[PDB]
RNA sequence: UCCCCCGUGCCCAUAGCGGCGUGGAACCACCCGUUCCCAUUCCGAACACGGAAGUGAAACGCGCCAGCGCCGAUGGUACUGGGCGGGCGACCGCCUGGGAGAGUAGGUCGGUGCGGGGG
RNA sequence: GGGCGGUCGCCUCCUAAAAGGUAACGGAGGCGCCCAAAGGUCCCCUCAGGCGGGACGGAAAUCCGCCGGAGAGCGCAAGGGUAGAAGGGGGCCUGACUGCGAGGCCUGCAAGCCGAGCAGGGGCGAAAGCCGGGCCUAGUGAACCGGUGGUCCCGUGUGGA
RNA sequence: UGACUGGGGCCUGUAGAGCACUGAUAGGGCUAGGGGGCCCACCAGCCUACCAAACCCUGUCAAACUCCGAAGGGUCCCAGG
RNA sequence: GCCCGGAUAGCUCAGUCGGUAGAGCAGGGGAUUGAAAAUCCCCGUGUCCUUGGUUCGAUUCCGAGUCCGGGCACCA
């Protein structure tokens, strides 16, 4: 298996999960103990482009505006298997930093 | 290099031949060649200065792919060496570079085997895929004959994606292996 | 082996254990001094 | 004689004997059985006596059932010596039967053959004896 | 690269493999 | 509110192994490639990137099944806080509050939050 | 009884009567080291066994395929713990820091243990963060008297020695 | 606020029992090796109320074994006292 | 801890008061005799520990590292 779980390496709080898909890719900010999304955002199933990294950008800007406008400010990165790599959300507005 | 003889002549003939000789129902569930992995071993991590890396590139001519070096676990006190820090070398070929190999072997190799026969018949005996090994490495064409300072072997796997050793019997005596049966 | 580490140009110690034939000769090793702040040490 | 041939530790403590059998109470193996009255520890060469005894007395016959075995290492210390100085060597081999434990058993011969052999033994053993049948023995479901 | 192996039995196999100029004495035709 | 699929938590095997049916419009996966980012003690196997010719074979989802696995009473004992006996002693019995483990009848191929996409 | 013999500090399990503690010249083992990578961090990977199948090849040299939640492994004793890693492989490193330390475990004394957090200056990471040696529990010795290297201190009328 | 007692919540591995782990175990089944008869040394072949692994069935044992496990005991809160 | 000597052929050791690398023994080929020895001819063999430096170059001469060998003290 990929076993992984480096998501367990999450001690204080509100959970930004990532999922590549090989068509898309999709994001949920949570608030775990409660067990509950907060704000979401996904890649043409938020209906958009036919790309790839570009399309990951894009997704990612839209997940920010949507956030801060709840009163949401910092969070922790994702991806289970991760491979921090090509197709990522780098940014501006969320301050989870980096 | 992208198509060869038993590449094409693979699709366009023992393709269809075992859809017919099984009757399946799909493109997948009919048998492949997954990968083809040859293992030389020896055992020569000894004294005189050991280096054969020298032989290791003897065996990247043939296959056109470099081999990675495989070591040590336990410890045969009995014949020498422990630990770690030995001779085991390998190498894996996957498509393309595997169909070539496959190619000049049977087309050339088996052939070029002293005296020969055939493969045996039962190398697969049940858990599909099948197994061959060799004692000469000068039955190869692209090694020369000046070129040797020893004589050596290899044990060559091949790998399917079928499940029950008939499916896999037939598809490599179908591409022509040779068998002693 | 016993061992003392000095702030090299300076005074200052650390002090700690080498092994001679396993992996020792000339140890050097980048350390903190109250002495100017960090440097580099060395044995002794 | 009739020992383990391998332990974890050679020597170990005495231990009291509280009641019942806990199991080993129901015949389960021949047509009759011995069972105890009485706690006691029971030392291999009194088992034996008893086997010997049994086929003794009837000659080529059927098949015995010792269903007791002398796990437990009994210590003591030479003649004439004081205390202290640590626990003593090891000097024979014994098996913990408490009331109601069947201790043995016999099948395949004349009803008269068997209440006979097993009387004898009970003139081997240390405690109180009884005999028994094969009654409601069935532990089936 | 591509190459050409040349039987002492008259035919050529086209394949590749390293150095393209082979003399083999027999192929898998005898 | 009612279905289906994709993510993600709580329960901690009555969710498990193995059998047998299904599911591709949409999800998902496998698939096409190796120029490009990034990869291999050798391998685009894996990670990774650009794609969409094909398939639900493998993997995954959904059912149905009790062969193995897992759960498991009710009764009645074992043992026992406290009180009192019998015996000369290994040990045995009463009174009052507590009460197993094995084994039996039986139960199980899950339940349940939050968020997305589709009718 | 005393001698002859054995022992004298420390760790692990049992004796120990389901908190802790608990004796005997009661049963049974270990320590008086080691690691310059066997340490920090980031990214990867998963065992032992068993049955197939394969030139030299044993009964496990290395190769391939199924099955196998841990019985392998963790420098060395035993115990607890552990693959949702403490185990196996690489890249950059030196936190095997300085200044402190709320609050507790343990306890006749004196010792032994665990430690969040602030300041300084750093390492690895995109970040979240983690680092004040080593999966953990043995590898040890009060004061006294001296040795070496430093520094604000004292320096027998004053300066220095 | 005490001893002691009532009502709650944690913690625990004994008595008892059990065989999943470590070891021990009697009998039968199934079955590697080895002994030995049939017999040929060109190495095979068949049998044996012999000794016998691993595995399964029945039956059990253990301070330094535990899938399980009481009565009680320890502690904290609220009361009587 | 402090003060002296030393490393060169397989073994054991002699060296220019800077320009040469040499002995004995062992091992090896032959002469030999009743056997075993003792005679007698003949050859093999080097990073002079060691890295630096003086120097026209260095085995030697000097800084330094390393191990074997002596000598004299201290121990709370």
């Amino acid at each position: 298996k990929f076993r992984v779980r480096n998501r367990i390496k999450r001690t204080g709080r509100l959970r930004l999960s990532v999922f590549r898909s090989l068509k898309h890719i999709y994001a949920q900010i949570i608030d775990d103990e409660k067990g509950v999304t907060l704000v979401s955002a996904s890649s043409l199933a938020l209906k958009l482009k036919g790309n790839k990294t570009e399309v990951a950008r894009q997704v990612g800007r839209a997940l920010a505006e949507k956030a801060l406008a709840l009163g949401i400010k910092q969070v922790a990165f994702d991806r289970g298997p991760y491979k921090y790599h090509g197709r990522v959300k780098a940014l501006a507005e969320g301050a989870r930093e980096g | 290099p992208l198509d060869v003889a038993l590449k094409r002549k693979y699709y366009e003939e023992v393709r269809p031949e075992l859809i017919r000789r099984f009757g399946y129902q799909n493109v997948w569930e009919v048998p492949r060649l997954e990968k083809v992995v040859i293992n030389q071993g020896l055992g020569e991590a000894k004294e005189d200065a050991r280096i054969l890396e020298k032989a290791a590139q003897e065996l990247a001519l043939i296959t056109g792919q470099k081999p990675a070096v495989t070591r040590a676990k336990k410890s045969i006190s009995n014949f020498k060496l422990r630990k770690g820090m030995p001779i085991g070398l390998r190498v894996t070929l996957r498509r393309d570079r595997m169909w070539i190999f496959l190619e000049k072997l049977l087309n050339v190799a088996l052939p070029r085997i002293r005296d020969f026969r055939g493969l045996n018949p039962n190398s697969f005996d049940g858990r599909g895929n099948y197994n061959l090994g060799l004692r000469e490495q000068l039955i190869f064409p692209e090694i020369t004959y000046d070129m040797v300072d020893a004589l050596r072997g290899m044990d060559i796997a091949v790998v399917t994606t079928a499940e029950t050793d008939e499916e896999a019997r037939a598809l490599l005596e179908l591409l022509g292996f040779p068998f002693r049966k | 082996l016993l061992l003392e580490c000095t702030e090299c140009k300076r005074r200052n110690y650390a002090t700690e254990k080498n092994k001679r034939n396993t992996p020792n000769k000339l140890e050097l090793r980048k350390y903190c001094p109250w002495c100017r702040k960090h440097t580099v040490h060395r044995e002794v | 004689m009739l020992m383990p041939r391998r332990m974890k530790y050679r020597k170990q403590q005495r231990g009291r004997l509280k009641g019942a059998t806990k199991g080993g109470d129901y015949v389960a193996f021949g047509d009759y059985g011995l069972v105890a009255l009485e706690p006691a520890w029971i030392t291999a060469q009194q088992i034996e006596a008893a086997r010997v005894a049994m086929v003794r007395h009837f000659r080529r016959g059927g098949k015995i059932f010792i269903r007791i075995f002398p796990d437990k290492p009994y210590t003591k210390k030479p003649l004439e010596v004081r205390m202290g100085k640590g626990k003593g060597n090891v000097e024979g081999y014994v098996a913990v039967v408490k009331p109601g434990r069947v201790m043995f058993e016999v099948a395949g011969v004349t009803e008269e053959q068997a209440m006979e052999a097993l009387r004898i033994a009970g003139h081997k053993l240390p405690i109180k004896t009884k005999i028994v049948r094969r009654d409601a023995y069935d532990e089936a479901q | 690269v591509p190459a050409r192996i040349i039987c002492g039995c008259g035919n050529v196999i086209e394949t590749y493999s390293t150095k393209p100029e082979i003399y083999v004495e027999v192929c898998s035709k005898c």
